[PDB]
């Protein structure tokens, strides 16, 4: 059997299948602490094998740079807990939280700190911390490159552009850690701010679910829970939307569509979730998320055979995508392939942007990748849509006080 | 043979990088009611700074203060010099120096933190060992191909043995021009309002074939004023349609020749007026695909022999997998 | 131990030049010169240079007289600290009245390349340097597999993003790469080249320095992660490094042998397995 | 016999006000006069350009100095800006007291001026003396005016590049008196020396201006210095003291450098032409940073010899000493150049520009030279011998032989005694020993039968400081005691400043208080009157030790060795509320520039006070009229007036 010195310093560990060959390890710390190595493997009864394991501290991105200001006091990478104050030159009015505190999670709280003269056609879109910025010119279609500094990932917009209404084309990006995560309290009002947006007519409102076997079956419950009052919700503001559930493995299987008219009923939409099991994908348990987004594709593509080519009562549609996901999307291509079609379809411009928001929220706490959940995640100025919550305790949370 | 030291070392963590290294700071303009004390934070840049002054008073008239040498001082320090030019796929050879001005010997492993963009040496993980004696100095050769096409942040760290507990990390942004090097493409056009003729002209739409794509074009317009030009540049454009008017004369002479900033993609346009014998240049810029080791000198150093490497920078199988 | 260096000199333009020039060769990592070989130089009646000075793994040489022809001169250097990482070193030569008419010059290791090995295409291009492929030999060894290696490396640690069954059609050199080109027996996954079929050509490139072999006619099990080179033509370009899995497919006689049934069987339902089912996580 | 005075600068600055001096002599005691005086049109049209102000004179005070305003809205109005030609413009004093008295055909009298908008003082430092191309630009503007109190006037700013092509303007209200801005240098823009102006709005030639480089660069680590042994080289044909330099490299934060030296020598010359000796480059390893490196006699006269070239013929060249040094092992380079090496016959200076001229015969003739260290600082303890040649005043003339040594500073104050009726006086100036400084200078005399002659002398060689006051004699000479009192006007900035009148007696002195904005030159003009003829004398004073009327105070508390990201408790103290300007700037860009720029400093603003200076020379004139155009004045009586001056330069 594998050596039982696997014990970490100041946390816990778990077993999949014991010592024997072929078990993984997990290891977990306190929260503002994160595991290394995250976890090892006991080989062909061989030595550990990792991708002395020490609860290292969280430590928060410091501003590589800070154009026209300065910020104290100055460090390579502030612990948890600590504070960092940003003012900045005279003739420059500051925006976002002079104060801004490292929270466990690896992130910061408030908005980025810039300060912009105005001149400039466009708002300064200003170096979120732990990023850099490229091109200090904000004329009217000028553009500026982000790139991420150390081991972050980078979440959000790489390539932003200054638009004639004077909004930077896409999301502010966010310099993030591959540990980092994000709590509820903080998710809930961005969330809520999104759909208010999408509730701003008919919406067509498509939810993706995860069933592969690296989601458990519990984990799959309270995946289908949170659907559950997601729609629960939706259909409680008397607005004109129907909403599909669609539950994907190695072979996406389509469990309700939007070309049928029971979409439209609390009853039907919530009798269709509740049949949905584990024995179905049970022998098939791949993470194709491409194929998910294909089926949804052959949706929208249905609906507007149906509908029409011109015709107002589709132009009319918004459409809104959800994905309960662990972000481990290991067949069928790179997701992103079908959201290029989703957006050809719909004839997404800078106008009609409103009619297309994808959601990716992950969950899990091992094997979640930033880079999947940002690139299927829509980016829209001010707002988040990619999310990665620890537990799938913190989505029910999150859900149940989603909307206000 | 030689003895080397493996992990050792300090944490790597604990050791402050240096990243604010302004050419000038402390600009304000302040109040003082006979008396002020500032709190100023000091830049990680390691030079003496000559603090200027002047003082401007309603009732005192005007005074300039002595400037104030003030020097900052490390003894121990990892100073980087970036190159001037750093183009894009073109290798450049950082050179980090480590001063050691202590009383003992130190023994500090040198590496670049690796980051997306750089094409180091061997993934950017390793870590470069040397030796620096006490009251002396050491370089560490770091050989990049930067593939980024943009500005990065680079940290270089230094880290000594635990036995002396030294070291020093700089974070520097090094801003990455684009592919090829620059051309410039200056059109000269004499302008005479008075015949009626040069009244209306149009500078031809640039179609360069070794134009770089994103090609970082700048086009500025330099109109002189020697004899009252009233010359109107109006342009269609793909971001949009934009037209400055410049009005060099301004009923005066003093060196009013003039330039401003032009901001258009393809196709331009002139409507003149006044009287003078002015001239238009307007300046394109763009990368371009071009070469030039001197002509003149040329140097090659060729070596024979054994070196021996770390067991960590031997790229070979490692027989038993 | 000791290591015999060399630089050599010569001027060209004959225009613009001072004559007198100023040599500035940096040494490797962990080496310093011998100041008893530089001196012995330079006591020399036609020495070639009229000073020296070296501290370190620096060396300043000035030459004041740089001729049509290469004449050179060499001498020998120690090592302090062996080297941490594999990379060239530059040298510097100066002119003596016009600094600024100068140029840098790249030199390798004794046996190393010149310049850090780049798969450079297109107008993008990836960082070739890291570590030797592999070229596992499970079966032809008589190695039974052991939990799944090809599994557990395909789906555990690297996780691959591109499989397939390649034939060697031939086998060329092009820059520091030996080129591969290979058709596709069959796809058995990717995340990008979404375009993959059978019966395609795909392009395999190591680098020259490793002793990776890929004989043609052979067919080959290749995964690993992806390149961004586009090879030129509009397929995706692989690279073949570390985190890479190579294995010698199964063919009508090696397979034959005793201990080797169970191996190639087993290759061959990891085969179809993976390419029909999938990861299964 | 009775007269009216009209004293005024021979400049008038529009938007200032002006100082008008007026004048009575030989008026009935009892008597009194009424009168305006007002600046009219260049008499192209006639429009009044001023208010009219009103003076009201007697006998017991004949005199009164009157601030004549002249707003900018009535010199636009009546037609200054319409004028043509040059910029002239007419003061004239009406009154009917010349009409009733003097029965003149006209009550006008007046002066021919010159009218110019510079006005004000203003100041304006950018960010670094140095950028790269696409780096942002900093800098501010300071309003002052006359008094260099803060002005509240709008002005407009503008930027030229290095080609001399205007990139920005801006005009821009002033509340605060400063006016700070920024903007970006293009990327693709070549190096050169950019510049930023700045005028008022209402001031067409009152332009400041400073000036920046741009070059294509990177910060050094390390500057290197040479400094000669001696900034001279004495090149006398018997013999040439030995070439010798002490080349330094040191860390900018304060540790010596480690590398090595190449010096290559040259011979450069006035225009710029730089011939290098081929052969004689010295390279040397630095030992505590310096390297002390000297060139011989052989090997000097072998190098002239190889060019051609001979010991006689190196008469205003330049010895050019270049460095490269190459840190060791950094590999970095810095070089340095020396270009102050002057080949000299005399390793003394000597200037006599103070030395008046067209002194008056029977009193002491006052020599004043500046002994000057060659490329140096004055020269203190220099014995100085002058002879005295005075030319035939009938008889054979004799030779006066004085000897003085510098007091300090260079000044040297030899009071020679001019005998009278001298046609002529020869001066030979030398100092220094061996070796010695030639200066001559010869000085004519004046016209033999005029009207009289007035001496000014002064006790006290010493510049004056600021506060300190001032004792001037005054006596009259060749002429009978008529009169009854002389009258003394100061002129500072180019404004009549103070009128007064001191009654005449035996040995007299007139006491002047050296206020602070009289610094750095103020021009004392004294006359008086012998029957119907004016004669004067002006001499020059200069104030040295200036300083701000009040004061900045820069200190860092404890000793200058502090370590990167601490905490510097700055101190900053003057006297009363002040915009306090403040500026931290790298040492490393005085390096990297290819000309240093010194900083803003005293000497620049008091340069600026002496920039409105209308003075011509160091005073003193063989008439009143030379003696007022000199000093800057426009003097008329109703017979005799001052022409306008030709040029502002007065060359
Ligand atoms: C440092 O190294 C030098 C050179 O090898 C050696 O002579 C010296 O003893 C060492 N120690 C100190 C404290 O200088
Ligand atoms: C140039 O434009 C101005 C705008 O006010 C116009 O008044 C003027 O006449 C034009 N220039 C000339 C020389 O006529
Ligand atoms: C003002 O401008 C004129 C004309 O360009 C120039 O000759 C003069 O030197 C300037 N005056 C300054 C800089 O004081
Ligand atoms: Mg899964």
């Amino acid at each position: 059997s594998c050596p039982q010195n696997v014990n970490i310093s100041g946390g816990t560990f778990t077993l999949s299948h014991g010592w024997a060959p072929g078990s993984l390890l997990t290891y977990s710390c306190p929260q503002g602490l994160y595991p290394s190595p995250a976890s090892r493997l006991c080989k062909s009864s061989g030595q550990w094998q990792t991708p002395k394991a020490v609860c290292k501290p969280v430590r928060c991105p410091a501003p590589v740079s800070f154009e026209n200001g300065i910020y104290t006091p100055r460090l390579g990478s502030y612990p948890v807990g600590g504070n960092v104050s940003f003012e900045c030159e005279d003739g420059f009015i500051l925006r976002g939280s002079p104060v801004r505190q490292c929270r466990p999670n690896g992130m910061w709280d408030g908005e980025t700190a810039v300060c912009d003269n105005g001149a400039g056609h466009c708002p300064n879109p200003g170096i979120s911390l732990g990023a850099v910025r490229t091109g200090f010119r904000f004329g009217h279609g000028d553009k500026v490159r982000y790139r991420c500094s150390s081991n972050l990932v980078l979440t959000g917009s790489s390539e932003r552009e200054c638009q004639g209404n004077g909004v930077w084309s896409g999301t502010e990006p966010i310099c993030r850690q591959p540990y980092s995560y994000d709590f509820p309290e903080d998710v809930a009002p961005a969330l809520g701010t999104s759909f208010s947006h999408m509730l701003g007519g008919h919406l067509n409102l498509y939810l993706l679910l995860d069933c592969s076997q690296s989601v458990s079956e519990n984990d799959f419950l309270i995946f289908k829970e949170s659907a559950s009052l997601m729609v629960d919700r939706i259909f409680s503001f008397e607005i004109n939307v129907s909403v599909a559930i669609i539950t994907f493995a190695s072979e996406p299987k389509v469990l309700m569509s939007v070309l049928n008219d029971n979409s439209r009923d609390m009853t039907e939409v919530i009798s269709s979730l509740e049949n949905a099991n584990y024995k179905d994908h049970e022998n098939g348990t791949g993470t194709n998320t491409y194929a998910a987004l294909n089926s949804v594709y052959l949706m929208m593509n249905n609906q507007m055979r149906l509908l029409g080519m011109e015709t107002m009562a589709w132009q009319e549609i918004r459409h809104a995508i959800i994905l309960l996901t662990d972000g481990k999307s290991n067949m069928g291509g790179s997701p992103k392939t079908a959201v290029d079609h989703i957006r050809e379809i719909l004839n997404i411009n800078q106008k009609r942007n409103d009619y297309l928001d994808i959601y990716a929220i992950g969950v899990g706490k091992l094997d979640v990748d930033w880079r999947e959940l940002n690139e299927l995640g829509s980016k829209k100025d001010g707002e988040r849509h990619a999310f990665i919550l620890q537990d799938t305790k913190a989505l029910h949370q999150v859900f149940e006080h989603m909307l206000d | 043979l030689e003895i080397l030291q493996e992990e050792d070392l300090i944490d790597e963590d604990d050791i402050p990088v240096r990243s604010f290294f302004p050419e000038n700071w402390l600009w304000r303009v302040e109040t003082v009611d006979r008396f002020q004390i500032l709190t100023l934070w000091l830049p990680d840049s390691l030079t003496t700074w000559e603090i200027h002054g002047l003082s401007l008073s309603k009732t005192k008239g005007l005074c300039v203060a002595t400037p104030v040498q003030l020097r900052v001082f490390r003894e121990f320090h990892l100073h980087l010099r970036l190159p001037m030019s750093v183009r894009r796929f073109e290798q450049l050879e950082l050179r980090p120096v480590l001063y050691n001005y202590l009383d003992k010997n130190l023994t500090v492993s040198v590496h670049v933190s690796p980051v997306e963009g750089l094409c180091l040496a061997g993934g950017g993980g390793l870590a470069q060992q040397v030796l620096v004696p006490a009251g002396s100095a050491r370089p560490v050769a770091f050989s990049v191909v930067p593939t980024a096409a943009a500005a990065v942040s680079l940290k270089v760290v230094a880290r000594g043995s635990f036995e002396f507990p030294v070291g020093d990390a700089v974070s520097k942004v090094l801003q990455i021009e684009k592919e090829g090097a620059i051309h410039r493409e200056e059109l000269v056009y004499e302008l005479n309002p008075l015949d009626h003729r040069g009244r209306t002209l149009e500078i031809p739409g640039n179609s360069d074939p070794n134009m770089i794509p994103d090609g970082d074009f700048n086009s500025y317009v330099r109109v002189t004023a020697s004899d009252g030009l009233n010359v109107t540049l109006s342009s269609t454009g793909r971001n949009g349609f934009k037209s400055h008017a410049l009005q060099l004369n301004n009923r005066q002479i003093r060196g009013l020749e003039e330039e401003l900033q032009f901001s258009l993609g393809s196709k331009i346009n002139v409507k003149v007026g006044g009287n003078s014998k002015g001239t238009l240049k307007v300046l394109r810029t763009y990368n371009v695909l071009d070469m030039k080791t001197c002509q003149d000198l040329q140097i090659e150093v060729t070596v024979k022999g054994h070196v021996e490497y770390t067991m960590e920078a031997n790229e070979d199988y490692e027989d038993y997998e």
